[PDB]
């Protein structure tokens, strides 16, 4: 219902690895905009 | 049985599969119908990234399940 697999796939497409994206969406409580900010901020 | 694979470009690919098909088999089918090599493919289902040597059934992927494809 929340669109988790689609949200994982979308953020993976922005250049992030599966485990990072999964973990960021968890932290963000499935908010794509917030997970994206996490991924950008803490990229290495 | 049939499963679906959604791509980020909005495409829905329908595959003809058996429960015992390996993830690599599934990647090969996607290649046959779309042209993407298995090594450029990442498949996501039910919060998991699908591993090559395991089967659809190992992930409780049933008829009419939708996988999500991301290209590397």
């Amino acid at each position: 219902l929340e669109n988790v697999d689609a949200k994982i796939a979308k953020l993976m497409g922005e250049g992030y690895a599966f485990e990072e994206v999964k973990r960021a969406l968890e932290i963000a409580q499935n908010n794509v905009e917030v997970a994206r900010s996490i991924l950008r901020e803490f990229a290495f | 049985m049939q499963i679906f694979v959604k791509t980020l470009t909005g495409k829905t690919i329908t595959l003809e599969v058996e429960p015992s098909d390996t993830i690599e088999n599934v990647k090969a089918k996607i290649q046959d119908k779309e042209g993407i090599p298995p090594d450029q493919q990442r498949l996501i289902f039910a919060g998991k990234q699908l591993e090559d040597g395991r089967t659809l059934s190992d992930y409780n992927i049933q008829k009419e399940s939708t996988l999500h494809l991301v290209l590397r």
